[PDB]
């Protein structure tokens, strides 16, 4: 096996050497630890056929960190191959040299990189540009000593737009790890030159050319207007990332644009069709598009204000896309499309996804809280859902009703009778507590509030801390409001929560309630049953400082998670 | 009437989860069509395929009445298939085991030692709080018999009934008295287990 | 008494299952998945005993396919292993060099043998030849 | 900024891996399968995974998921675009996407992976251009990659100059259960199979609404495409200046332009379906399909998928025209119609059995989907006006184009 | 297609038909089924489950599925409504207090949209005591004539004797079979 | 012929627009 | 394979 393979690889016949190389590649791909034979394959490296040279280079790259000591026998071969007339061989050698993760090998590779930096072949130039970035990532000090920054800077100002884009990408990668000292930023002439090659750059080069403008900060409207005019054609790119990159560049440039001029209006009008087109991409890109829309929605919501139909989740849409569709609809929800939003939510409540149902209920509640003009419609929909006899739907409706009552309970007394008998046997802590709180605060439209609380007092000492606290608060409120029918109920609650209640917070609350009852029951009406101020809703809009930073970081990992780039990298 | 081996080979030939689900649905459509026709000749193959699909993770709710019908059947293979289906897809929470009490009572007095044993095993495996209430009288009748192969089954059924109905242990005291002289190891083990449970 | 007995393969596929506790179908599936994950996520020196949900879940696989049991905390643990070994030997004797292929195809015979051997989580016959003779007599009835 | 591009299998085995940056250990792929299983089993499964400080963002292919590990704050959109380009290249090179070719085409697969991306930054993605430098059955790289034109190889000569176009229409209609259409979007698709000699510069011309308004002829039938996306060959500057679509078509079939605009017209097919499902006893399917399209057009291969009960068995079909078949694998009534003349009306009366025992869990309401495909029908009214084929040598081109209308996202919500 | 085999089978008798056995407990259903199948008055314990048997008469295999009248088994009659072609109702004229319950159960069973082709088959059971009513008083009390699109037939059978079974079988055969 | 509509020849440019 | 092997190999 191993001995036979070594003998075949140590033969003078190329027909057996190629088969041995193929078998070694298959074993490594099949999951065989062939790193022990690295020195044996070192001899069979300088071959005229390019088919075996690529396999040897790949094996060395995959077996470079494993046997760094045995890799010292390849510098001469790389140096010899870095001068072959064929551009493909030189490019392969340059790619393999930078892929070798050897600390003692990159030192001697500086000369080949310098020689290939000024290569006439555009493929050789691209390979050298990639190898320079790889070496800088491996060793920044070696790259700085070699003086490759000056050569990289001149790459952008030369011919071969593919090579220029590769050099720009390498410079951006180097500056990304750089401490911002001695930045590679360029004046407006460099930006114009890069834009000149943007129309001739490839799909991959287009992203590299557009990423450079993401760091530049415009200072004048004329420069910003020219940049916007040049990036306008980028919205008609078939590549989804190119369109996203153009949109991000336009958003970044809009921070210096003036809304008084008509350029801002044209940019806003030309961006909605791009968002609509991006919303029809692959399901994998659907999540990225939704994240980008949510990030840009909080900044300029007037662009996609009239775009509501495209936010509807499709039947075959993925779960990750369905969840983002609800968030997009909630962020773009308005009274103009309130009926459409309610209809979409009603249809989303007939599915089978428990997580999807909970998300739909939360979105409906958020839409009802945000806009008070559709409060009656939301209440009617919640009542219909509660009558639908769905356990998860019932819990979601109970939570939504409890949230709405604390927000807009002035005209919420017309639904207390319907919720008085709505299957209170549900044991969900998020629903039972909400129902208890609603009964305690809304103990005026129901004449059987005391009777309902009797069923919930059977296991108050062993139900839950939050549930017990809510029940105690409801009992105290009922006693303060109507103490004739709840005189003994308050005493029983105090006895159960003060004598048999071992909860520290619950025991303290019970003791405080007992002291208030025994001190001044009249004062408890103005102390306990007081008019609370308006509840401050938790705003879903991000902080303006984070939005500005998130605006520049568009299409990256920090945008999908909606977190700062330094709060997620390791 | 596809054979169980053919269905197993077809299932093993499925690689993708979606492909396996599609094949299972295609087989279940034919199974439901055969059941709706009141098939009685090759019902064993359909029952085996349905049991395999249920064990493979497919629903078998519609295949409840067919098992009840096969339990009260006369074919030995059909009776065995019905007993297996009742043991597998039948439980206390099913709510369809109430009708199985009549079938168990009918098969409890069967002269065949295998049908009665199969019914007793099914009752022990799927004992209910109400089935044991209406089956306690028949269990005690078989507990006083001298059938060595049936003594262990009767002891197991009594133990299951006592576990399901602890208040019915009073009816087993006069039946297990003077039962420590059994020569058979299984009968002695069953008697010891019943005494320990009591 | 054995709460449940499950025959599952190393890949996770279950070739046999017999639970003596009336549980919901979704609950039973979740319990089976958890047991498979625990057994599949255990080493070869775990003692073949697991206390899952206060149940002495014993795992003892003599081949690629393993075996599982659910014994309450009221009896010895070695008794379950002895019973499992006896059941495996009886199945091999009845089948004749029992392999994984015959288990999937001959699941009905294995279920019948288990029913004739263990009923309600407890054993039905201590001997190994009497059970084989009874199974053969039952099968010969047609 | 992908660190390593790897290809897994349905059993979690990595069929092929290609490290790009090397900042992530190769042993992290083992936890990808358990992480994916946990995410799927808890509803948190997403194409972008995260193994601690390393993110595994990948999409699911026909047979394997192309998961690419990354560590820095790399562009997820760039990774997705690279994965899509790799999938397209594999489809162009390999006719099938399965495990049979991964273990059989490794010699060319490794070379393609090495040449496509270096250090996580792809440089070449054209399958036609890449086919001249990497073959499975090597000369210097072609000048097309180095030159600006990376989508049209020079020196191509053919006996004839014939280009076949395809105006493919996608009718997407989202009809709610109330009977009203919510989302009605029609996306145009102009796909051309360019086969000419040399490097012609195609100058496509149509009766665009914007172009007609600019020229002053905004009174005839003009297509008002909300979104018009040109291909890589289409010059963005020319389209931005005066709506001039000037580009060099590639050698073969490719997507040049893709119109996309909303539609405010009535549906070409009106489906009136009823569900007289008795409580565990029987069910009725009073489905009536009315063709609102033009009578001169025929919908070839009409496939109206009607979701029948999942547990329905012993069904009887009472229809008028077309073959109706129930597929147990799909669990729906396939209203298959070979040819549907415009204005035709098909009435169906379903009747299937139902078990007495109710289902343990709900199954939802799948939407009814129609698969009508009527060629030679242009609902949007957009007609090609001209196609300026200009070559330096000088030749008489014979361009061709066809209009095909099919049903896209034409799903009808159930009641 | 060829139907020569079907014609040959029908020349000597091919139709079998089906039947159902429903009614209240202790209504003579088990005894009636035993008399129809065997011909003897067999005493059995109350039907906890159900009894399935077949009767061969006039070249037709009349399969009968007895259903008990237990309170917990009253709503279980819907299981036999699938693939059911016949239905026979046994009344209990000896239970005045249970007559209303039996009528309500019959009305509830007749209020199913799936069991519509099953003609009515009323059997006057317990026709041995002087307190039993005639074949019209029970029908008038139950309002069998008010069953629109339902073919009901009242027949009185004595469990101890067995008289009237032949007439009921002939009526059922005439209602099911519409040939010579 | 061909399913989906027979192929039709296209013009060269807008002859009516000069 | 590993499945055709006997459970106990006896
Ligand atoms: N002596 C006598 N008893 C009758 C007569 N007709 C009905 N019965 C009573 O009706 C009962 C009939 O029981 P079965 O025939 O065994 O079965 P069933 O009619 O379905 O009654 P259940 O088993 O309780 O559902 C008998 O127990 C008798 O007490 C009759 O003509 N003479
Ligand atoms: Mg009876």
């Amino acid at each position: 096996e191993i001995f036979e393979l070594k003998a075949e690889l140590n033969s003078d016949k190329k027909e057996k050497k190629k088969e041995a190389v193929k078998k070694v590649i298959a074993s490594m791909t099949v999951g065989k630890d062939v790193s022990a034979l690295f020195p044996d394959v070192v001899n069979c490296m300088q071959t005229d056929n390019l088919e075996l040279k690529k396999l040897v280079y790949l094996y060395l790259m995959n077996y470079a960190k494993s046997q760094p000591d045995m890799a010292i026998m390849a510098v001469n071969t790389f140096v010899k191959d870095c001068e072959d007339p064929n551009p493909l061989i030189r490019a392969l050698a340059v790619r393999t040299m930078g892929c070798i993760r050897v600390d003692k090998i990159t030192e001697y590779l500086c000369e080949p990189l310098r020689k290939c930096l000024k290569d006439e072949d555009p493929y050789v130039r691209k390979t050298a540009a990639v190898c320079v970035a790889k070496l800088h990532d491996i060793n920044a000090q070696l790259v700085e000593d070699q003086g490759f920054l000056d050569t990289l800077k001149d790459l952008i100002s030369d011919s071969n737009p593919m090579v220029v884009a590769n050099a720009v990408a390498a410079l951006s990668e180097i500056a990304e790890s750089h401490p911002s000292s001695n930045l590679l930023d360029l004046n407006p002439q460099s930006i114009n030159k890069l834009l000149t090659a943007l129309n001739e750059c490839t799909e991959w080069g287009q992203i590299f050319i557009l990423d450079c403008l993401a760091n530049y900060m415009p200072k004048d409207d004329r420069e910003a207007q020219s940049i916007c005019e040049r990036v306008t054609p980028r919205l008609s790119h078939a590549n989804s990332a190119v369109v996203l990159s153009a949109v991000k560049v336009l958003m970044k440039f809009m921070e210096m644009l003036s809304k008084d001029l008509d350029y801002y209006g044209t940019l806003l009008k030309k961006l909605a069709p791009p968002l609509v087109t991006l919303l029809s991409a692959e399901p994998e890109l659907q999540y990225v598009a939704l994240r980008n829309i949510n990030l840009i929605v909080q900044k300029r919501p007037e662009i996609l204000k009239h775009e509501m139909k495209v936010f509807f989740v499709k039947y075959n849409d993925p779960i990750y896309v369905k969840l983002e569709k609800l968030d997009i609809m909630i962020r773009l929800a308005s009274q103009a499309n309130i009926a459409q939003v309610l209809a979409e939510l009603r249809e989303y409540a007939t599915e089978v996804d428990v997580d999807f149902v909970r998300k739909a209920v939360r979105a409906i509640g958020r839409c009802a809280i945000k806009v008070e003009q559709s409060a009656e419609r939301c209440v009617s929909t919640l009542l219909d859902l509660i009558q639908t006899k769905v356990n998860y739907v019932v819990q979601e409706a109970i939570v939504v009703i409890k949230d709405i009552f604390r927000k807009y309970p002035n005209k919420y007394e017309s639904v207390i009778a319907t919720l008085c008998e709505n299957l209170d046997s549900l044991d969900e802590p998020e629903a039972r507590a909400a129902m208890i709180w609603i009964v305690g605060e809304y103990a005026e439209r129901i004449d059987n509030a005391d009777e309902l609380l009797e069923s919930f007092l059977e296991g108050f000492h062993d139900k839950s801390t939050q549930v017990q606290l809510q029940l105690l608060t409801a009992i105290v409120k009922l006693f303060l409001k109507k103490p004739t029918e709840t005189q003994e109920l308050v005493q029983q609650v105090l006895s159960l929560a003060t004598q048999d209640s071992d909860n520290p917070d619950l025991r303290d609350r019970g003791y405080i309630y007992w002291r208030l009852l025994s001190t001044d029951p009249v004062a408890a009406k103005e102390v306990v049953l007081a008019e609370k101020p308006l509840i401050s809703e938790e705003t879903d809009l991000i902080e303006p400082t984070l939005l500005d930073e998130l605006i520049c970081y568009i299409g990256t990992l920090a945008s999908v998670y909606h977190k700062p780039p330094s709060a997620f990298v390791e | 009437p596809i054979r169980l081996r053919e269905l197993i080979r077809t299932i093993r030939t499925a690689r993708t989860q979606a492909e396996e689900r599609e094949m299972i649905q295609k087989e279940c459509a034919a199974i439901r069509s055969s059941f709706r026709e009141e098939d009685n000749t090759y019902r064993c193959r359909n029952v085996a395929k349905l049991l395999y699909m249920h064990m493979l993770g497919y629903p078998a709710h519609f295949g409840q009445l067919e098992c009840l019908k096969l339990i009260a059947s006369q074919k030995f293979t059909d009776k065995r298939i019905g007993y297996l289906g009742a043991m597998l897809l039948l439980d206390e929470r099913q709510d369809v085991h109430l009708l199985m009490t009549n079938c168990i009572k009918n098969d409890l007095n069967h002269s065949t030692q295998f049908v009665q044993g199969l019914a007793l095993c099914t009752l022990g495996c799927m004992g209910s709080s109400e089935m044991c209430r209406d089956l306690a009288g028949e269990v005690e009748k078989l507990l006083k018999t001298s059938n060595s192969y049936l003594r262990k089954k009767a002891a197991l059924c009594a133990v299951h009934v006592i576990r399901k109905v602890p208040e019915l242990m009073e009816m087993f005291l006069p039946a297990t008295k003077n039962l420590l002289n059994e020569k058979n190891h299984g009968v002695l083990h069953t008697s010891v287990v019943l005494l320990t449970e009591m | 008494m054995i709460h449940f007995i499950l025959l599952f393969s190393r890949q996770g596929k279950l070739r046999l299952q017999k639970w003596y506790i009336t549980l919901p179908d979704k609950e039973r599936k979740k319990i089976t998945r958890e047991i498979v994950q625990i057994i599949l996520s255990r080493g070869h020196r775990t003692s073949s005993f697991v206390d899952w949900k206060e149940l002495k879940l014993v795992y003892k696989r003599y081949a690629s396919l393993y075996f599982c049991c659910a014994i309450e905390n009221q009896d010895n643990e070695l008794l379950t292993l002895e019973i499992v070994h006896r059941y495996v030997e009886l199945l091999d004797k009845y089948f004749g060099n029992v392999c994984e292929l015959d288990i999937i195809f001959n699941f009905e015979k294995a279920y019948f043998i288990l029913d004739e051997f263990i009923i309600g989580g407890e054993i039905q016959e201590t001997s190994k030849k009497i059970a084989v003779k009874a199974i053969e007599d039952s099968d010969m009835l047609q | 900024s992908a660190s390593a591009v790897y290809v897994l299998d349905l059993k979690g085995k990595v069929l092929i891996c290609r490290n790009y940056r090397g900042d992530v250990d190769m042993s992290e792929v083992e936890h990808f399968m358990p992480i994916l299983m946990e995410k799927e089993e808890e509803g948190m499964l997403s194409p972008i995974l995260a193994h601690g400080g390393v993110r595994f963002m990948w999409i699911k292919h026909n047979n394997l998921y192309l998961v690419a590990t990354s560590k820095k704050n790399a562009c997820v959109s760039l990774v997705f675009s690279f994965l899509y380009k790799v999938v397209q290249v594999f489809s162009e090179y390999f006719k099938e996407l399965e495990e049979e070719s991964i273990r059989d085409n490794f010699v060319i697969i490794y070379e393609l992976l090495d040449e496509l991306m270096d250090f996580g930054y792809p440089q070449t993605t054209d399958s036609k251009i890449l086919q001249e430098y990497i073959t499975q059955e090597a000369p210097r790289p072609p000048a097309t990659v180095t030159n600006a034109v990376s989508w049209r190889s020079e020196g191509i000569k053919y006996r004839k100059n014939e280009v076949f176009l395809d105006v493919i229409e996608a009718v997407n209609l989202l009809v709610s259960a109330n009977g009203n259409v919510l989302r009605s979007e029609i996306v145009g698709s102009i796909k051309m199979r360019v086969f000419l000699s040399g490097m012609p510069e195609l100058r496509l011309g149509l009766n665009d609404k914007v172009l007609f308004d600019n020229t002053g002829r905004g009174k005839s039938k003009s297509v008002e495409l909300e979104d018009v996306k040109f291909h890589q060959c289409v010059r963005l500057s020319r389209f931005e200046n005066d709506r001039t679509i000037s580009f060099i078509p590639p050698d073969g079939e490719f997507e040049l332009m893709s119109y996309r605009l909303n539609t405010h017209v009535k549906p070409l097919i009106w489906i009136e379906s009823v569900i007289e499902k008795h409580s565990h006893s029987r069910i009725e399917y009073m489905v009536k399909a009315k063709s609102q399209f033009k009578r001169r057009s025929t919908a070839n291969n009409v496939e109206i998928h009607i979701p029948v009960p999942n547990d329905a068995d012993s069904p009887k079909f009472k229809t008028t025209v077309g073959s109706v078949k129930w597929v147990p694998e799909n669990s729906e009534i396939v209203w298959s119609v070979k040819s549907f003349p415009g204005g035709k009306e098909y009435l169906m009366r379903a009747h299937f059995g139902l078990p007495s025992v109710e289902a343990e869990d709900k199954e939802g309401k799948p939407p009814i989907s129609v698969k009508f495909e009527i060629p030679y029908f242009t609902t949007s009214g957009i007609q090609v006006r001209y196609l300026k084929i200009i070559e330096k040598s000088g030749y008489q081109a014979l361009p061709w184009v066809r209009y095909i209308t099919q049903n896209g996202d034409y799903q009808l919500r159930t009641q | 297609g060829n139907i020569f085999a079907n014609l040959f089978k029908g020349l000597f008798g091919k139709k079998e038909m089906r039947i159902l056995m429903v009614g209240l407990d202790a209504a003579g259903k088990t005894t009636i089924l035993y008399k129809l199948k065997l011909g003897e008055i067999v005493t059995t314990i109350p039907t906890i489950g159900f009894n399935v048997e077949t009767v061969e008469y006039k070249n037709i295999s009349f399969t009968v599925w007895d259903v008990g009248g237990q309170d917990k088994i009253r709503p279980l009659w819907r299981h036999y409504f699938q693939n059911t072609q016949g239905l026979i109702f046994v009344v209990d004229s000896n239970d005045r207090e249970r007559v209303n319950e039996a009528r309500e159960e019959l009305m509830r069973m007749l209020a199913e949209d799936e069991l519509r082709d099953a003609v009515l088959l009323v059997f006057a059971n317990k026709q041995d005591l002087p307190n039993a009513m005639n074949a019209a008083e029970i029908t008038d009390k139950l309002g069998l004539h008010s069953l629109r699109h339902r073919n009901w037939y009242i027949q009185a059978t004595c469990a101890t004797s067995g008289d009237g079974l032949y007439e009921g079988l002939d009526w059922l055969s005439n209602q099911l079979r519409n040939q010579k | 012929d061909r399913k989906g509509g027979s192929y039709s020849q296209a013009a060269g440019s807008d002859s009516a627009q000069s | 394979k590993g499945e055709n092997t006997s459970l106990l190999h006896p």
